[PDB]
């Protein structure tokens, strides 16, 4: 404006108007695309607040690596941090196992848990922690003949 | 994809056929023409193009005589029944030249040799198809052509198939053309076909050898 | 390369481009942003195990026949039978394989479209994880599943007999485990027949992997459009950049060229926006596919219709070009009788 | 180069894009048809007379060398105006079909010879189309062709029934009628012989004295050439990067002998992007492929700058044998030739990787190269020791076969309670403009 | 209709539009892409039986 007439200053300025207006249109499009990506993260974070903090989730690896116990939310700048608490099984032993016990023509299955042998005796144990119990009509149920 | 003056697909070409029967009529030439003859032994020999044909304004001539060519544009006075006489060369040859009485102010001329060779070796009744396109656009008259020796259809005409015309010649003639006419020899059994070009988007397929091998007339039907 | 796309092999156009400058760097940074996202998506979906499990040499699993979803060692690529079908359904364009130039030029320069895109500075980059490394992760997930069930997801892999794994599953869908062992040969014959129909379907019909072919066709269409946009005149005297500098003075050649610069730069801005919108759609699919890897392969999901139509038993992952295929196994109840109840 | 790309003095650990490498041409090449005679320009510019503008004369110029300079040096004919080219390029370029249109008009009507103009000279006897490619030349002829008794053998059509078409000529001499009645024969009321004359006498006022005009109407750059500017053909060369010119078609590329069968009427071939990618040579009739000179992306692989300054380079999509041929005896876009020494060069499937050493043992992926390869900065000392960039095929995880058997189970006798962090974005900064 | 929107009932503007060409076809294809997505969304939500 300090170096041209209103007739061709309008050509030099309309370029700067066109280029700068295109620069804002690019920024708003780039912001809308990120805002859509951040929203998707907020919808996930609200779902984890509901399913990992307000409850216990049986969904595998949704509330951290392991079996989900409890989670604790912590605030952070523009985000949320979840401290997930998980039970992880640690010291395994090999056992021999069987699908059923045959006792008296009748076949027996575990009520809950699985049959195991240390090599000489047989027990029922719960699946996810070794706590052996003598095989009984209270630990098991019957169906069909052994054959 | 290209927009040019092209012959619309499946369009009614007008069909002309000599025997003692002759058909030398003057036809309109609006935007430009596709002209073809199914032909033996050279009966068709060229064309007149113009607006008045009687020297009050110029007109174009193309001819293939016995051993060569003439192309000229001039204030001709054309003969109202233009023709040549040969009767299969039975006992006499080229003699009379019934095409014009006068050629006043002329502004381009050209001469060459015997235009458009026959098929080699012959075969039983084996005729050949001559195809041409003529356009007139801001002073330039543009000629495109093809020749295909092909087996004769009997009750039928203008045979099914596809082939593209190569560009032949460009004449800087500078004249309004509105009407045109065809030159023939005096019997024979030639037939010829006339179609009109129109502005029309064509989608062309080129094979890996770069010959056009198929096309779609984009205005023909909804599938096209 | 915005410079070779806009100013194709022209020195003086490149100097007019610098008056915009940063505008090309935004495009380069945005496309690099999408490219790193593709590797991250593939890690989230497939790299869900920190150990590569192998299946033992005794290929027996209570009569269930995994021999068509497990690796076949005889093939040079270690994919399965079903993966080697999936890799033939999706006809790719350019896995970023290097061009030794003699394969770009000569006979192939007449018909190949990938070399023609490359000569306009458009380049497809290779994935970080090759199809053999995706086949190895898929083999590890599968070998873990058939030898140890959900346990390799929650800790170290713990072996269990496969029929006892299927009994634990049956209890998971509320059917008492004796209903497996009393029917095991039938349940295995049904599973073996159902896996047989996957090969038959994928060997017979073209209209199956359309969800993956569409992703290839979208990228191929977007680059073919972006090459074709170089034909646009944008109100200049010509498309051909040379035919402007060969016919004008530096004072008004700059008007004819600035049009082509403005129009071609707008064509790249449109492509990058269109790529970011798809990359957001593909990401959403990768986040779902990682969630299905976790909840249908590494576990059994009680979520209705999440792991296929029925009650979920087990799922097996298979790799495919730019995707994953889940073979979900479901118990479906079949022959009902009316009873009176109270 | 990474410091300037990122605009920083410190570069973090990573692989970074930088400016594409491009091979520059080693020589310029020019080809034109070997037409040796200078064109018959002077055969019109100093000649008997020019036609009456109602019947303007058209000459075809061909099979000759144009030289506008030697004519303008001779000719007293001191004017120029161009429309499809700059005058400065006319010496550089070449032309397909060239017609000089020759006629005479008044000095003030010269402006009507520009394309898109109107007024009876432009409407009824000579018209240029809106897309006319060419130039208009004019000069005063009063010194030679104006006469004090007059030189009335210059004529122009004042009347016509409609405006004529571009490059049409009309020599009809039938009468014209402005009265609505049939003025048949030689004359009538408000009815006219359509041609008039010019009062060219030397004592007239400026712009009424006679100007001889020539309009040159050349076609160019897309059809087989017949008239070229006076520059000289070089030798031809193949398989090397060159600044070529064929018939005025300037470009940088590598030429090669082709099996594309151009038909006799063709001169150039083009790709889907509307650019010339083949061209028959105007001297020896063979078809040449045109390919852009070898080029590609350049990625720089670095540890963090505060860890080290040594870096490796990936020439993406490039066969390694090309990089030793990219030796800086000529120019290239990247000036930093030193990486060409190699000795530790590796062909990855993603490109030629230079300055990183390939090692047979796997690791977790530190910097991702592509196609299963990754690079890292570490002490390569398997057998004095030093840090270097290595490259390796990435590990996927530890190898672990499972001890499965048709009656064996593993059950955990103990557990770990583990706490793990997970971090999720919830928002971004609000902004207004 | 990009022609109708840009060059509203003008013949000669329509001929200047063709110098851009493909730019309108990208718009038509993109809006057709959204339109097929709406039917697919409605099938995924309601046609679960
Ligand atoms: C498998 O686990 C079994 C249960 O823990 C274990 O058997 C138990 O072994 C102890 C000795 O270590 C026995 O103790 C008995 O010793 C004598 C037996 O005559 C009695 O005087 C004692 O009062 C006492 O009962 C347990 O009774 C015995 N339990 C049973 C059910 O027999 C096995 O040793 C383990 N086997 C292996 C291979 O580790
Ligand atoms: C086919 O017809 C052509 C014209 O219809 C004819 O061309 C004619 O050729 C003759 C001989 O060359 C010319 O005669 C003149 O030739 C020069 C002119 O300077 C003079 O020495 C002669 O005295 C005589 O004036 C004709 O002018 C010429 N006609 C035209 C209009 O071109 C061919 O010769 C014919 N060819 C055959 C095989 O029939
Ligand atoms: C593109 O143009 C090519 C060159 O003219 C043309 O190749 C030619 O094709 C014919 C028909 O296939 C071959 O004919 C011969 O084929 C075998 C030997 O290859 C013989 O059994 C036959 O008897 C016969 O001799 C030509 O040999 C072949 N020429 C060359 C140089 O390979 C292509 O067919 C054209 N492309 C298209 C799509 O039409
Ligand atoms: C698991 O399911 C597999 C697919 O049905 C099945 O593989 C198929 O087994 C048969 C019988 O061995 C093979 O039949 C071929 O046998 C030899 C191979 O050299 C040929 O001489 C015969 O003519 C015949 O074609 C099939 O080829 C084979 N198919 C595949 C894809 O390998 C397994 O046998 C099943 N396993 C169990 C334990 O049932
Ligand atoms: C090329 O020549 C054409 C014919 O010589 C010429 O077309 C002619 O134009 C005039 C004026 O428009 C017409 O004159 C008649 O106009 C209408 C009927 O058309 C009547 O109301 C008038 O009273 C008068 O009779 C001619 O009828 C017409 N002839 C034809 C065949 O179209 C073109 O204008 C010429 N074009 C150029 C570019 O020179
Ligand atoms: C289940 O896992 C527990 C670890 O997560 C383990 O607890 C650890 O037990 C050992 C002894 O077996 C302790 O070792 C220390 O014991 C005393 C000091 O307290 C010293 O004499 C030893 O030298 C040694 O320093 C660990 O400190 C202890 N860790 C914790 C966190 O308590 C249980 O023993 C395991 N239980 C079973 C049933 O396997
Ligand atoms: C579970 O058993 C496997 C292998 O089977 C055992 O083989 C004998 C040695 C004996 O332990 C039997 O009761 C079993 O039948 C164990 O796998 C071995 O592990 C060691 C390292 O600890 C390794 O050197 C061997 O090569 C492995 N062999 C095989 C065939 O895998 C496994 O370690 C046992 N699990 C636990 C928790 O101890
Ligand atoms: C469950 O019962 C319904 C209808 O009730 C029965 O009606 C009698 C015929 C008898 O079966 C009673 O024990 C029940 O109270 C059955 O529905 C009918 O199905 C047939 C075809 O199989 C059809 O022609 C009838 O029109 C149906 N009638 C009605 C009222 O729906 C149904 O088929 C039975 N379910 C099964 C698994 O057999
Ligand atoms: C890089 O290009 C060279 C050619 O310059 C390739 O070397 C060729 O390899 C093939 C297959 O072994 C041979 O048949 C040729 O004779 C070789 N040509 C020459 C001149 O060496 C090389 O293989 C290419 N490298 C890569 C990785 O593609
Ligand atoms: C068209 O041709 C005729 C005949 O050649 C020309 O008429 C003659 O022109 C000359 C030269 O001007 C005169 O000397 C004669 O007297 C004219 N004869 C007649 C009978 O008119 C006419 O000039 C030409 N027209 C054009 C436009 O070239
Ligand atoms: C062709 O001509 C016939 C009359 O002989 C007519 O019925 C037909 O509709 C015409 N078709 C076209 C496309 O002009
Ligand atoms: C002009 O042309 C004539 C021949 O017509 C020639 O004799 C004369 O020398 C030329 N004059 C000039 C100034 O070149
Ligand atoms: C160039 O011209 C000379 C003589 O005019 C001729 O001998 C030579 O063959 C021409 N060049 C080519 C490539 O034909
Ligand atoms: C980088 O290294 C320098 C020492 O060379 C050290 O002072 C600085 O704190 C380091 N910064 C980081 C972020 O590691
Ligand atoms: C990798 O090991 C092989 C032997 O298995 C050896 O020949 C080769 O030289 C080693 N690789 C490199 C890069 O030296
Ligand atoms: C496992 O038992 C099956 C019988 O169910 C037998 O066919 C197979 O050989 C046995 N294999 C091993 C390794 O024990």
């Amino acid at each position: 404006f300090s170096r041209l007439d209103k007739v061709e200053a309008e050509v030099q300025i309309d370029r700067l108007i066109t280029g700068r207006l295109q620069s804002l249109q690019t920024y708003v499009t780039q912001q809308l695309i990120r805002a859509a990506e951040i929203r998707a993260s907020a919808n996930l974070a609200a779902t984890k607040m509901s399913e990992c903090v307000l409850g216990q989730s049986k969904r595998v690896d949704f509330c951290g690596k392991g079996y989900h116990l409890m989670s604790f939310p912590q605030s952070a700048p523009h985000g949320v941090v979840f401290l997930h608490v998980t039970y992880v099984p640690a010291q395994e032993k090999n056992f021999t196992t069987a699908p059923a016990i045959c006792h008296d023509g009748k076949a027996h299955f575990p009520r809950e848990g699985v049959f195991v042998s240390n090599g000489t005796h047989w027990f029922v144990t719960q699946r996810n922690f070794y706590e052996p119990q003598i095989i009984t009509t209270d630990n098991t149920f019957v169906s069909g003949n052994c054959d | 994809s290209t927009q040019d003056l092209f012959l619309p697909f499946f369009s009614n070409v007008t069909w002309f056929h000599v025997i003692k029967r002759f058909d030398n009529p003057v036809l309109p030439f609006n935007d430009g023409v596709y002209f073809a003859s199914i032909e033996k032994s050279n009966i068709i020999r060229g064309w007149i193009f113009g607006t008045t044909l009687d020297s009050k304004t110029q007109s174009l001539l193309i001819v293939n005589n016995a051993t060569n060519v003439v192309i000229k544009v001039c204030e001709f006075q054309f003969c109202n029944d233009p023709f040549f006489d040969h009767k299969n060369n039975k006992s006499w040859m080229e003699s009379e030249f019934r095409v014009y009485s006068s050629a006043n102010n002329c502004t381009f001329e050209y001469v060459s040799q015997p235009f458009l060779m026959d098929l080699e070796g012959k075969q039983g009744n084996f005729k050949n198809l001559r195809e041409f396109v003529f356009k007139n656009i801001d002073g330039y008259f543009k000629i495109y052509s093809k020749h295909t020796p092909i087996i004769v259809r009997e009750p039928e005409d203008l045979p099914q198939g596809f082939s593209a015309l190569e560009p032949l010649v460009d004449l800087p003639i500078g004249i309004n053309i509105t009407r045109f006419q065809t030159l023939l020899a005096l019997a024979g059994a030639a037939a010829y076909y006339v179609g009109y070009l129109q502005p029309r988007t064509f989608l062309l397929k080129y094979n890996e050898n770069g010959t056009i091998t198929d096309a779609v007339d984009c205005a023909l039907d909804p599938l096209s | 390369d915005c410079t070779m796309y806009i100013c194709g092999d022209s020195t003086e156009c490149s100097n007019l481009l610098l008056q915009y400058g940063s505008f090309c760097t935004q495009l380069k940074r945005a496309l690099t942003g999408i490219a790193v996202e593709q590797d991250k998506n593939t890690q989230e979906v497939f790299a869900q195990v920190k150990q590569i499990y192998k299946t033992p040499p005794i290929k027996y699993f209570g009569g269930f026949n995994f021999s068509q979803i497990l690796p076949d060692p005889s093939k040079p690529s270690k994919r399965s039978f079903i993966e080697d079908l999936l890799f033939n359904k999706v006809t790719l364009a350019d896995a970023g394989f290097i061009k030794q130039y003699g394969d770009c030029l000569g006979d192939i320069a007449a018909r190949d479209l990938i070399c023609a895109q490359k000569f306009k500075g458009l380049t497809v980059l290779p994935p970080l994880l090759t199809d053999e490394m995706i086949a190895q992760y898929t083999s590890a997930l599968l070998a873990g599943t058939i030898t140890s069930g959900w346990t390799f997801g929650a800790g170290a892999a713990l072996q269990i007999p496969f029929a006892m794994q299927m009994a634990y599953r049956f209890n998971g869908i509320g059917v008492t485990q004796n209903v497996l062992y009393e029917n095991q040969k039938l349940i295995a014959n049904q599973f073996n027949s159902a896996i047989g129909k996957i090969q038959d379907s994928l060997s017979s019909t073209a209209s199956a992997l359309g969800k993956l072919q569409d992703v290839v066709n979208h990228n191929a269409q977007a680059l073919n459009t972006l090459v074709k946009q170089l034909s646009s005149k944008f109100g200049a005297i010509s498309s051909v950049l040379n035919d402007i500098f060969s016919r004008l003075d530096k004072v008004e050649a700059e008007v004819q060229i600035d049009r082509l610069i403005t129009g071609r730069l707008q064509s790249l801005q449109t492509y990058v926006t269109q790529q970011l919108i798809r990359a957001a759609e593909i990401r959403a699919s990768a986040n779902l596919a990682a969630t299905k890897m976790s909840e249908c392969v590494l576990g059994q999901s009680k979520r209705v219709d999440f792991c296929g139509k029925g009650y979920h038993l087990m799922s097996f992952p298979q790799s495919a070009p730019h995707g994953v295929v889940f073979l979900h196994v479901t118990y479906v109840p079949a022959q009902e009788k009316n009873f009176t109840t109270a | 180069e990474t410091k300037c790309t990122l605009k920083s003095f410190t570069v973090e650990k990573g692989i970074y894009q930088t400016s594409n490498f491009r091979v520059q041409p080693t020589e310029s090449i020019v080809r034109f048809p070997n037409i040796t005679n200078l064109c018959p320009f002077d055969e019109v510019f100093n000649a008997t007379r020019f036609a009456s503008v109602y019947a303007w004369n058209r000459k075809r110029i061909s099979n000759c060398v144009a030289d506008y300079s030697v004519l303008y040096n001779l000719a007293p004919f001191f004017t120029f105006k161009c429309y499809g080219v700059s005058p400065t390029k006319l010496n550089d370029l070449c032309f397909t079909n060239v017609y000089a249109d020759s006629f005479v008009i008044r000095g003030d009507e010269v402006r009507q010879i520009a394309p898109g103009q109107t007024g009876n000279i432009a409407d009824y006897n000579y018209k240029l189309p809106d897309d006319f490619t060419g130039c208009v030349i004019a000069w005063n002829s009063n010194k030679l062709d104006s006469k004090v008794s007059g030189n009335y053998n210059y004529l122009y059509r004042l009347f016509r029934k409609s405006n004529l078409k571009p490059f049409e000529r009309d020599i009809s001499t039938e009468i014209y009628q402005a009265g609505n009645k049939p003025c048949n024969g030689v004359a009538g009321f408000n009815c006219y012989f359509p041609l008039r004359s010019y009062s060219f006498r030397p004592t007239y006022g400026v712009g009424h004295q006679p100007y001889r005009v020539v309009v040159l109407s050349f076609e160019l750059l897309h059809a087989p050439a017949t008239v070229c500017g006076p520059k000289k053909s070089t030798n031809l060369v193949k398989n090397k990067c060159v600044n070529f010119n064929f018939n005025g078609l300037k470009g940088t590329g590598v030429l090669t002998e082709s099996n594309k069968k151009f038909l006799p009427f063709q001169q150039f071939g083009r790709d889907i992007a509307d650019t010339t990618d083949a061209v028959r040579d105007p001297q020896t009739l063979e078809i040449l492929d045109i390919t852009p000179c070898s080029f590609g992306g350049v990625s720089v692989i670095t540890p963090g700058t505060n860890t080290s300054n040594q870096v490796a380079v990936l020439y993406q999509g490039v066969n390694c044998t090309e990089v030793p041929v990219a030796i800086h005896a000529d120019q290239l876009t990247p000036t930093w030739r030193v990486y060409s020494t190699g000795s530790n060069v590796f062909q990855t499937r993603a490109g030629c990787l230079i300055g990183a050493e390939y090692v047979n043992n796997s690791y977790e992926c530190d910097i991702p190269i592509g196609a299963g390869i990754c690079a890292s900065y570490q002490t390569q000392t398997k057998s004095v020791a030093s840090q270097s960039i290595i490259a390796y095929t990435m590990s996927l995880g530890a190898e672990n076969s499972v001890a499965y058997s048709n009656n064996s189970i593993a059950i955990p006798t103990n557990f770990t309670i583990s706490v793990t962090t997970e971090i999720l974005p919830v928002s971004m900064t609000k902004t207004s403009v």
